[PDB]
């Protein structure tokens, strides 16, 4: 349900069979556990 | 059958403390480095445990009210009380929702059920088959009927460490079901260790009845059987708490608000 | 179609998403009765 813009590199991370986002300070995912088994970051600020 | 024996007796509502149990994942989303707010009936820190001293002399179900969130603890060996069966009145003319095991796989059903004054589990004192576990008796004007996984689950009569940890949350929230689970490995004598741990959602039930009152199942040894230990029994109370969480992802420090005025500066 | 009814007798006001089939003999303070014994009706009723 996650459309978006920005930058996807992997994770450097310790994710949770559940898990799914990550919402940094607020509301924002973070990362994304891939619906076909990866688990990445999210930067959505690309430069600006 | 009401299956109902002869040794149970009025208690003498022996109570302890609840310094820091009962902390679980409040959502299905990663946090990390900061304090995090928000407010849920959780059971209140320091305050009461329900302690249900039941050994041979004494067994232990009586009616028992869920009354608006609740949690379950028990210092288990090998898993003796099983069984779960949430509803209004508590007969055949409560649709309930049983919540059991073939000792591997959760059964549950929501129906109207012969809900006896005691029904359980027959189980013997060296092997452990359960004789006389009926209770899938009667069933008409039914809801709802739920199979999980078959896993590696033990029922026997043992003693010794207080090894295994039931330590259950059962939440509502419009019907749906939610079941915490935690498992945390200790041992005093049977005076409560103090500490605390992530309880993590293995389930929802949707179901929504009259969830008022209920009973625990034990295991009866076909003279029955409990031994020298307890249960820890909360309720949950809506305040408003804040959360330490690491950079590893983990529960670290909960603490509340309302408990003290300290801990009200300190979430402020 | 008098095969088919709801109810409209309780104590008290609903919870979200619950399901009771209890044709309660419905009396205001308790009284399981015996309908329609005065003051012990049902909640049952048909849609005609």
């Amino acid at each position: 349900g996650l459309t978006g813009t920005g930058v996807l590199t992997p994770s450097s991370k310790r994710f949770q069979p559940f898990q799914q986002f990550g919402r940094d300070v607020s509301d924002f995912t973070d990362s994304v556990r891939d619906p076909k088994t990866s688990e990445i970051l999210d930067i959505s600020p690309c430069s600006f | 059958r009401c299956t109902t024996f002869d040794d149970v007796q009025a208690p003498n509502y022996t109570q302890h403390t609840s310094s820091m149990r009962g902390v679980y994942y409040p959502d299905e989303i990663f946090r990390s480095d900061t304090l995090y707010l928000t407010q849920d009936l959780f059971l209140p820190f320091y305050s009461n445990v329900t302690g249900f001293h039941t050994i041979n002399h004494t067994f232990g179900n009586p009616v028992i009210p869920f009354k608006d969130g609740i949690y379950f603890a028990a210092t288990e060996k090998s898993n003796v009380v099983r069984g779960w069966v949430f509803g209004s009145t508590m007969n055949n003319k409560s649709q309930s929702v049983i919540i059991i095991n073939n000792s591997t796989n959760v059964v549950i059903r929501a129906c109207n059920f012969e809900l006896c004054d005691n029904p359980f589990f027959a189980v013997s004192k060296p092997m452990g088959t359960q004789t006389h576990t009926m209770i899938f008796d009667n069933a008409f004007n039914c809801t709802f009927e739920y199979i999980s996984d078959a896993f590696s689950l033990d029922v026997s009569e043992k003693s010794g460490n207080f090894k295994h940890l039931r330590e259950f949350v059962f939440k509502n929230k419009d019907g749906f079901l939610y079941v915490y689970k935690g498992y945390q490995p200790i041992d005093v004598v049977r005076d409560l260790p103090s500490g605390f741990n992530t309880l993590k959602p293995i389930f929802k039930l949707p179901l929504g009845i009259n969830i008022t009152n209920f009973r625990a199942i034990l295991t009866a040894f076909s003279i029955w059987g409990t031994s020298a230990a307890a249960y820890f029994v909360g309720y949950l109370k809506p305040t408003t708490f804040m959360l330490k969480y690491d950079e590893n992802g983990t529960i670290t420090d909960a603490v509340d608000c309302s408990q003290n005025p300290l801990a009200e500066l300190k979430c402020s | 179609n008098y095969n088919y009814k709801y109810r409209y007798l309780r104590h008290g006001k609903l919870r979200p998403f619950e399901r009771d089939i209890s044709n309660v003999p419905f009396s205001p303070d308790g009284k399981p009765c015996t309908p329609p014994a005065l003051n012990c009706y049902w909640p049952l009723n048909d849609y005609g």
